[PDB]
């Protein structure tokens, strides 16, 4: 799990629209456009025949997919805590109208935020301008801070990157990228045709890393650390 | 008693076997046996016939009453009659355990004597547990069982006999 | 062989066995009674016990103070032996919960009869009855039930019942061992859990 | 053509045959009749049923195998007719009130791997499939008539034991009156009618059968199938219950044109997990007598969870349960304990719950956001088949008898909260809606997982912490208030276990020692639920009533220093708690009565609860 | 449909065990004297014992459990015969004489649950409660027609699948003689009778563990079609059959089941000496009642007291001028967590005559009052009654009050001030009868009663709802020592009891069928407590004993409602639980009236009104 915070107009929402182009079985969704019970399930009335059936929300229908969650920040607390089992136990829960199951879940939540007034403060740590909590937070294996600072050499190329942009997408790091048509068929095969195993991972690097990165962060209060970073660092390295 | 004791007993019940072995007669305190010839039969208890057996030292031949159609007779007679009819031998089923179990290869047609004979034992148990009811719903104070056999009895007369007791103390508590 | 046997029960005779733990246990279950005489220092227990006071006591100590013509005490008999529970079990006598009536039903009726009551004709038929109606299912149910959970079968059945239960459990087990062939094994004796 | 019937004769003689000569066992050891001896006994217990294992059957003789298999409803008649004829000679004869020959429930079961409820496709209709899922749905025992006879309403011309079809199918009562001239009147156009008094008739049952949650396509919601079961299959499942089911894939035989519903005629049901078998039995004695079965099942909670002991081991108290009585003025007593684990995340609560719900013989899990109250309790509805309001159990139903474990407790709505206050302590719902007014039981225990009001537990805000009421922090038997503390060779030690527990993926899933498989530990709690009701010794009880009066005091003095009420009451529901969590101690020891040291720990269980208060 | 033949050489045999059986005039005479009442009652349904019939007879006597039609029909002609036998003029008024059954049945003693297809053609005795009633109908079962053309009358008699005659029978309505003549109905000379379905529904204590409770669809005619209304606990006595239908030329074989009932007991309310001597001999017998009320419950002898009220009711007056006092006592508590409020409601739940439960969340307006459902005999739309309306001359407990709605909490205006529940719905416009005592239980708002706050803001409810209850208790958790010693010793001493008939390690079962007589089988102070079967006894005959109000008692009542007027005046509006009102009065007076029952005075006595003015100072003045 993806959650991207920070400044106005550096393209998180690009990212996120990207993400949905090339991912099969992507779901798009935005703040208050979103509600708990549609991002989970929901119930209802069968159409014709009027007996209670459960219906498949969007982390439902997104369960070997992505989930893209727009202005994360905006959503209203009770819509954005129905995530929850969703983002860790991999399942939705439904006790409602005599339905009593668990649906599989099992997607990848990439999420888009602004801080506290719409404009990162370096003055504060991500805890003491995101407004999200620690639940929420600690569910979110990669957690990226995107900034708009002032810097005039990397604001001219830029510049110049994004008005090349513009002409070669008119009508009419070095490396060089794969055509996308060829990403998409590596990537399926990549998941579908390969399961990476663990053997070994040298488990005292990891593991005095864990051990002062929790010192560190009982130390500033930016970001807690609980035990799930442990399970992201092997879950990034397969 | 046990049913291992009942097997006991039926051991002693004497069997003809073949040895592949030379020896003189034998004075055993329970009555002697032999010449042993090889080649030729000779009678035997049915412990004695199933250890050497065991020891490869003899070929076991069926009983004269180890025969499907002799057993299909009186299977039906059996199934037939309402009291128990007189048995091939007072020890049948443990004689058919022990001697098909150990020389199933010298035995044809095991598998119908042992359907057979099965045949019968549910029969005869199924007349014995009539028995056991009807004795005690009429209250009877004495039966007439007589072509039972000591397995069959032993493996519900436990039972039954301690139900009787208890019977007779119930409809005698108020001699005084 | 050799193994171990309680003192068996005497409780259906004229009187129980001395050393039997079955009868001593039903012994203490308790029966209703009037006392006929009062009894100083006695309401210490239940000052006098004054005569006439209901009570109930255990059956050992109602036998000890009872007499042929109630002195100390007069015995009345526990509800499920009187005229109107005789009935049920007339009824039908398999659908009763001699468990939960006795667990000592037929013993402790058995040792009501020595009070002299007027209706212990009706109660040893009763009981007597009771045995005969009860005898096929107990049969059955021990004969053919094996290598299974018992507890169904043996739950509404009284102590003496639940013997005979066990004897022909350990009768249809016995035959099965012999003949999968291994009641041939020798074996260490249950004692060589510890 | 009576080829035909020649044909039945003769496989039916096979069959009898099998029933007959099957057999098992070698001949160093000794051999059992298995089908006959099964048929004998169940016959003498008056079960008149048997279950036969294809695979015996194919050894025997592989065509009655090919054929059960391809055309299973032709063939299995001819099998239940030859077992009826097998126990005819197998317990002939029979004493008084028993003469009249009963007919046989021929059951079957195989080691085949099943199929899924998707693998069903129009290839295999009227085959013998075997596939697995959840009861989802269980209809009432009703009549299914397999003889009848029909009378002419004119002429009172008889046809007598008509065979009616099993499953699903009906009977096509005869257009024009039969065997008899065509007089005056020629027919009214339904001649005949079912006598009443003639009909024979068995127990059915229709259940619907969901598909497992592992075997659902990814985004695809669970398919349903339905199941018609009869005879002695009839209650011998419920809603919830796991299980493989063997049965013939059918249509119903009385949107589109030449559309036709189906459904799978039962004929046998393995529940995948009512009795221990007496090895089974004989073991839990054992385990029971051990004298360190308390540690060994508490090491035995959540193994792949490092730390939390005091937790795992009032889980244990949860999943074995107190003893619930009732007193002589009718007045019940709540024997199951109510667990509240309350504070900061990643502390593995949901893995808990996760555990529990899976090692408990009956449990449940539901997310408290994805709750609501008719849900979780009871609700209320019109049927479309019958014009009437009928109930359904929710969660506190479906787990009567087991425990509901409500994964983000603090989520749920709270006019949904108070719906449970009445389960949680009387255990009982009452309903009075749509006319139908009634009391269902909810004998369950709650084991709720919650954060904190600001997400850690933030020390210095103390009651602030907590929004739930007293109300309902009074019916937890234990709250757990879970603080993640960072100690550096606590997370260095946390690390290595987490990091070997993810390697160890692949070791081939090996036994280990000194702890109890969650198959077993779940049969386990079963026989001493069922088996084991304990009370309190006298010693024992003054023991916990001068201990209780004692944290009485010290409750009131601490909110009287603090001049404001604590979020945790300390309430006679709470000492009644302690009594419950002693119980469930003895009971894990199968021991009639609970001593001092049961009544010992179970304070110092109830202590950590009175920390989390103090 | 309906014919059946049946084997005459049997049918003579049976019907001459039976009319031997009946004929008892050289023993004790029991049914000869009960056919002489059948007679003298204007009765025709002789309800006989299969107890006595197994004395006399009990091959018979199995045979008719196990085979119930053939040997009913056979008992009724020989009844038929027999009451001719005593008086020749009687048997011509009826059609046919009935049969019904008691005594016990052995096997046959089921619950809807365990009546399977087993138990089809025979006695069964289900017990359980009744969920639904239909309306009752008329059913046609002997016509006669007189033919205007013809001048001659034919009579033609019916039967159906539920009714199997073994008489020859009909079933179509006849409209044309033979000559085609028209022929009209003599609905005076036909004979028509009563016909009534019921569903009775399985306890729900005895269900397993993750079930709902079963049905039972019984058919009731003739006398028995009004002897049960919803909410009965009862056992009925009849013949399980199932009903083979056909639908245009096909069956289903799923036929459904119905018990035709022959006989029905209710299974509640039911020999002075004992309660006369109680009475005369007990100083304030009031009070050895009360406390022996709940003894599982320590402590709160005012609540307990006031209860007591509860259940022995006031007197209800009804004016001149048509205005009316209730006689009913409503009882509100209001009180922190683990008090015993709910344990309180529970056990007036266990012990009262016609005790409804009900709680704040788990119940609906329309599922207290009344709901509109179909009849599924008919189709029909009807009303179906509602849980205030069921607990009518009864008790209504209502736990967790303050959880209810206030859209609910309308309905219990209307029932509480008035005894009734006007409602618009289905074809019809009514004022069904609620008078039933209220008693409710609720938690404080914030779940813990403040100190530090009014008693009128720690109480969530408004005044107006507030003026209903008569008492109103407060009840907190005072964390005393003493208190906590004594409560404590009380729970753990009741935690520690165990039942006789049941073993040390016993766990506690799982409900079952354990009835097995229509009648109870076993059958003043405890084993000087009350005991409970005693005291159920008691306030059932004390309960209509209607006491008259005596002028000395109303004088002191005058003078302790001024006078607690002038401290309600006095009282700081902190200080009090309720102001004192004209209903403080009517409260004063139910609860001395109440007081009156329980000494089964028949006048209200100063003793009487001490105890009312002291309960009601109680309740009014805390905080
Ligand atoms: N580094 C960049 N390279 C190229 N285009 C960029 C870059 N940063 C911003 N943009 C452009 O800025 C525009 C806005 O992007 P967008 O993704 O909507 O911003 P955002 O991260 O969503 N800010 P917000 O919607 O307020 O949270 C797009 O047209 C992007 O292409
Ligand atoms: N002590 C532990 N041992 C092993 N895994 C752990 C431990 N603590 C946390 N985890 C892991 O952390 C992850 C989160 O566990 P979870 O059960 O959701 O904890 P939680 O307290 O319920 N989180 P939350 O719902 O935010 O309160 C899982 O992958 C666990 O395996
Ligand atoms: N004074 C008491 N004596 C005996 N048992 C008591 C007492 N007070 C409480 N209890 C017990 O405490 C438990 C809870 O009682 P309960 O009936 O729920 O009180 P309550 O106030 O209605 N609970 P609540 O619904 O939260 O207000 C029961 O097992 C009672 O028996
Ligand atoms: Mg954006
Ligand atoms: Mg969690
Ligand atoms: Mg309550
Ligand atoms: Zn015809």
């Amino acid at each position: 799990n993806v959650l991207l915070c920070g400044d106005p107009g550096t393209a998180k929402s690009q990212f996120l629209k990207y993400i949905e182009k090339v991912s099969s079985r992507a779901i798009f969704t935005t703040g208050q456009g979103a509600s708990a019970v549609g991002l989970t399930a929901y119930v209802q009335r069968h159409p014709v025949s009027r007996e209670w059936t459960l219906e498949a929300g969007a982390l439902v229908l997104a369960d070997r997919g992505v989930c893209l969650i727009d202005e994360f920040d905006k959503m209203n607390d009770q819509d954005r805590t129905s995530i929850h089992e969703a983002m860790e136990q991999q399942s939705i829960s439904i006790s409602k109208a005599g339905i009593v199951t668990s649906l599989q879940a099992r997607c990848t939540v990439i999420a888009a935020a602004n801080p506290i007034g719409g404009r990162y403060d370096p003055s504060l740590t991500f805890s003491e301008n995101v407004d999200l909590t620690e639940p929420i937070i600690s569910r979110f294996d990669i957690l990226c801070v995107v900034r708009d600072t002032v810097d005039p050499v990397q604001d001219e190329m830029l510049a110049r990157f994004v008005v090349g942009s513009h002409v070669r997408h008119h009508p009419s790091y070095g490396v060089e990228p794969l055509p996308q048509e060829v990403l998409k068929k590596y990537i399926i095969y990549a998941k579908e045709r390969v399961h990476p195993k663990l053997n070994q991972m040298d488990q005292d690097k990891v593991a005095k890393m864990y051990s002062d990165l929790r010192k560190e962060s009982m130390a500033t209060g930016s970001i807690p650390i609980t035990v799930r970073h442990i399970e992201s660092m092997i879950r990034m390295a397969e | 008693m046990d049913a291992a004791e009942v097997e006991f007993l039926a051991e002693k019940e004497l069997v003809t076997i073949i040895p592949n072995f030379s020896l003189d007669k034998i004075y055993l305190i329970g009555g002697d046996l032999g010449p042993f010839n090889p080649g030729l039969p000779v009678e035997v208890p049915l412990w004695l016939a199933i250890n050497l057996k065991q020891r490869q030292k003899c070929r076991l031949l069926p009983p004269e009453w180890m025969d499907v159609e002799k057993l299909e007779k009186m299977r039906d007679h059996e199934r037939k009659e309402e009291t128990f009819t007189p048995m091939p031998s007072p020890y049948y089923m443990e004689l058919t355990k022990l001697l098909l179990n150990h020389a199933s290869d010298n035995i044809p047609k095991a598998d119908e004597i042992r359907t057979l004979v099965k045949d019968m034992w549910d029969t005869r148990i199924a007349k014995l547990r009539v028995s056991a009811d009807s004795f005690v719903r009429q209250q009877e104070a004495h039966a007439k069982l007589d072509n039972l056999t000591l397995m069959e009895i032993n493996t519900s007369g436990t039972f039954l006999t301690q139900a009787l007791n208890h019977m007779y103390k119930l409809r005698t508590n108020l001699q005084p | 062989s050799e193994a171990y046997f309680r003192v068996e029960s005497g409780a259906l005779g004229p009187e129980e066995n001395f050393l039997s733990l079955d009868d001593i246990l039903m012994s203490h279950e308790k029966l209703p009674v009037r006392t006929e005489t009062a009894m100083p220092r006695l309401g210490a227990f239940f000052n006098a016990v004054p005569q006439g006071s209901k009570l109930e006591l255990p059956l050992w100590l109602a036998k000890g103070l009872f007499d042929n013509k109630r002195r100390i005490l007069s015995v009345e008999l526990p509800k499920i032996y009187q005229e109107g529970w005789r009935t049920v079990f007339s009824a039908d006598p398999n659908v009763v919960d001699l468990h939960k009536m006795g667990p000592h039903f037929y013993g402790f009726g058995s040792q009501l009869l020595h009070f002299d009551s007027p209706e212990n004709a009706d109660i040893s038929q009763s009981l007597l009855q009771t045995f005969i109606g009860r005898f096929r299912r107990i049969m059955d149910s021990s004969q053919n039930a094996y290598n299974e959970d018992t507890s169904a079968l043996v739950a509404r059945l009284d102590e003496m019942e639940r013997g005979l239960f066990q004897t022909g459990q350990k009768g249809l087990n016995d035959f099965q061992c012999w003949e999968k062939g291994q009641a041939s094994q020798i074996t260490a004796s249950n004692l060589v859990q510890n | 053509a009576d080829e035909g019937q020649a044909r039945k004769s003769q496989l039916q003689r096979r069959f009898k045959e099998f029933l007959r000569q099957y057999r098992v066992g070698t001949d160093r050891t000794g051999f059992t009749f298995k089908y006959r001896d099964e048929l004998k006994r169940h016959y003498n217990l008056g079960e008149y049923w048997i279950e036969v294992e294809m695979e015996d059957l194919a050894s025997f003789d592989e065509d009655l195998a090919d054929y059960l298999y391809k055309q299973p409803a032709e063939h299995l008649q001819l099998l239940e007719e030859a077992a009826k004829e097998v126990a005819d000679e197998v317990t002939r004869p029979r004493p008084s009130g028993e003469e009249v020959l009963q007919d046989i429930q021929v059951m079957l079961k195989s080691d085949a791997s099943p199929s899924s409820i998707r693998s069903l496709k129009s290839d295999m209709m009227s085959h013998l499939v075997k596939i697995p899922g959840i009861i989802i749905a269980a209809s009432a025992v009703r009549a299914k008539a397999t003889r009848i006879s029909i009378q002419c309403r004119s002429c009172r011309n008889t046809l007598t034991n008509i065979a009616m079809r099993p499953g699903l199918e009906g009977y096509a009562l005869p257009r024009k009156c039969n065997t008899d001239q065509a007089g005056r009147p020629k027919c009214p156009l339904d001649p005949y009618f079912i006598m009443p008094d003639k009909c024979k008739c068995v127990d059915f049952q229709t259940l619907k059968l969901q598909e497992l949650p592992d075997a659902v396509p990814h985004g695809e919601m669970p398919r349903h199938m339905q199941l018609y079961c009869d005879r002695y299959l009839c209650d011998k499942v419920v809603p919830g219950n796991r299980v493989t089911i063997m049965g013939i894939y059918s249509i119903k035989k009385f949107v589109g044109v030449g559309i036709r519903s189906s459904y799978i005629r039962v004929l046998g049901i393995q529940v995948d997990t009512g009795a221990v078998s007496p090895q089974e039995e004989e073991e839990f004695r054992r385990l029971a007598a051990l004298p360190n079965v308390y540690e060994v099942i508490s090491k035995s909670i959540a193994p792949s969870i490092f730390g939390g002991t005091d937790m795992k081991k009032a889980i244990a108290c949860l999943l074995f349960g107190g003893s619930r009585k009732r007193l002589p003025d009718g007045l019940t007593r709540r024997g199951d304990i109510n667990l509240l684990m309350l504070g900061d995340p990643g502390t593995a609560k949901s893995q808990l719950l996760k555990f529990v719900e899976k090692c408990s013989p009956i449990g449940v899990y539901t997310s408290g956001k994805g709750s609501s109250a008719a849900g979780l309790t009871a609700s209320v509805m019109r049927d479309p088949s019958s014009r009437n309001f009928i109930m359904e159990g929710g969660a506190m139903v479906l787990a009567d008898g087991g425990v509901v474990c409500i994964d983000e407790f603090d989520k749920m709505r709270e006019d949904d909260r108070v719906a449970i206050h009445e389960a949680m302590e009387q255990q009982t719902i009452s309903i009075a809606k749509a006319g139908i007014t009634t009391t269902l039981n909810s004998r369950c225990s709650v084991l709720a997982a919650a954060n904190s009001v600001f997400g850690r537990w933030d020390e210095t805000k103390g009651e602030d912490n907590i929004d739930f009421m007293p109300t309902i922090l009074s019916r937890f038997d234990m709250i757990f208030i879970v603080k993640d503390e960072h100690n550096e060779e606590r997370d260095v030690m946390l690390a290595k276990h987490v990091i070997t527990l993810h390697v160890s993926a692949l070791t081939q899933t090996q036994a280990v020692e000194g702890e109890i498989d969650l198959a077993k530990l779940k049969k386990f709690i079963a026989y001493c639920r069922v088996k084991c009701g304990p009370r309190l010794s006298a010693e024992a009880a003054e023991k916990l009533k001068n201990r209780y009066i004692i944290m009485r005091s010290g409750a009131r003095q601490h909110e009287r220093d603090s001049d404001r009420r604590s979020s945790i009451p300390i309430t006679v529901r709470q000492l009644e708690a302690i009594v419950r969590i002693a119980e469930a101690l003895s009971k894990m020891k199968l021991q009639p009565f609970a001593t001092e040291a049961d009544v010992e720990e179970a304070l110092r269980l109830f202590q950590v609860s009175t920390l989390d208060a103090a | 449909a309906g014919t059946v033949v049946l084997d005459d050489v049997e049918l003579r045999e049976a019907q001459r065990d039976y009319l031997d059986f009946l004929d008892d005039e050289e023993d004790q005479g029991i049914y000869q004297s009960k056919v002489r009442e059948l007679i003298s009652d204007n009765q025709y349904r002789l309800i006989v014992n299969v107890n006595d019939l197994r004395r006399k007879n009990e091959k018979r006597a199995n045979r008719l459990l196990n085979n119930a039609f053939e040997e009913l029909v056979a008992f009724q002609r020989a009844l038929k015969d027999f009451v001719a036998s005593i008086d020749a003029t009687y048997a011509k008024q009826y059609e046919e004489f009935y049969v019904g059954l008691e005594g016990s049945f052995g096997s046959k003693h089921v619950s809807p649950r365990t009546l399977t297809s087993c138990f089809l053609s025979c006695v069964v005795c289900v017990e359980g409660i009744v969920t639904k009633c239909s309306l009752v109908r008329p059913k046609v079962v002997r016509s006669v027609h007189y033919c205007p053309a013809t001048k001659k009358t034919i009579e033609r008699r019916y039967s159906d699948l539920t009714t199997l005659v073994a008489f020859p029978s009909s079933s179509v309505y006849p409209t044309k003689d033979e000559e085609n003549n028209p022929l009209e109905t003599e609905y005076g000379l036909s004979v028509y009778k009563d016909h009534q379905t019921i569903t009775i529904q399985e306890m729900p204590e005895k269900a397993p563990a993750g079930q709902l409770p079963r049905s039972v669809d019984v058919i009731l005619d003739d006398d028995l079609v009004d002897k049960a209304k919803p909410g009965d606990r009862v056992q009925v006595v009849g013949t399980y059959r199932c009903l083979p239908g056909k639908k245009g030329g096909y069956t289903s074989g799923t036929f459904r089941t119905v018990l035709i009932a022959c006989n029905v007991k209710q299974m509640s309310k039911d020999i002075a000496k004992i309660k006369k001597f109680s009475k005369t001999r007990s100083k304030d017998i009031f009070d050895q009642l009360a406390k022996s009320l709940a003894p599982s419950i320590h402590g709160h002898d005012y609540v307990k007291k006031a209860i007591l009220c509860l259940l022995l009711g006031g007197v209800e007056r009804d004016l001149e001028n048509g205005s009316h006092i209730r006689g009913d006592i409503n009882i509100l508590l209001i009180g922190d967590p683990s008090v015993a409020k709910s344990q309180l409601l529970r056990y007036v739940l266990c012990t009262a005559p016609r005790a409804i439960p009900t709680t704040g969340r788990g119940s609906s307006g329309v599922g207290l009052t009344a709901a509109v459902t179909t009849d599924q005999e008919t189709g029909e739309r009807r009303l179906e009654a509602g849980a205030m309306v069921l607990a009518d001359r009864g008790v209504v407990c209502i736990d967790e009050f303050d959880k209810m709605s206030d859209m609910d909490r309308t309905a219990i205006h209307e029932v509480m001030e008035q005894g009734r529940v006007t409602i618009a719905k289905a074809g019809i416009h009514a004022r069904l009868n609620a008078r039933c005592s209220v008693l409710a239980a609720a938690n404080p708002v914030y779940g813990r009663y403040d100190q530090y706050k009014t008693p009128m803001e720690n109480i969530g409810l408004q005044d107006s709802l507030l003026s209903r209850f008569d008492l109103l208790f407060i009840m907190l958790d005072q964390m005393d020592p003493e208190q906590d010693r004594e409560i404590s010793d009380h729970v753990l001493r009741m935690h520690r009891y165990r039942a006789p008939g049941e073993q040390d390690g016993d766990a506690m079962p799982l409900g079952s069928a354990v009835d097995i007589l229509a009648t109870d089988d076993p059958n003043l102070h405890g084993t000087k407590m009350v005991s409970a079967a005693f005291m159920k006894k008691y306030i059932h005959v004390a309960k209509i004993i209607k006491p008259v109000l005596t002028q000395e008692s109303a004088t002191y009542i005058a003078e302790e409602y001024s006078r607690l007027r002038s401290q309600d005046s006095m009282s700081s509006d902190t200080a009090r639980t309720s102001p004192v009102t004209a209903r403080t009065l009517e409260t004063l007076i139910r609860l001395a009236t109440a007081h009156a029952k329980a000494r089964m005075s028949k006048t209200v006595d100063l003793q009487d009104a001490e105890e009312a003015v002291e309960l009601v100072q109680y309740a009014y003045f805390k905080k």
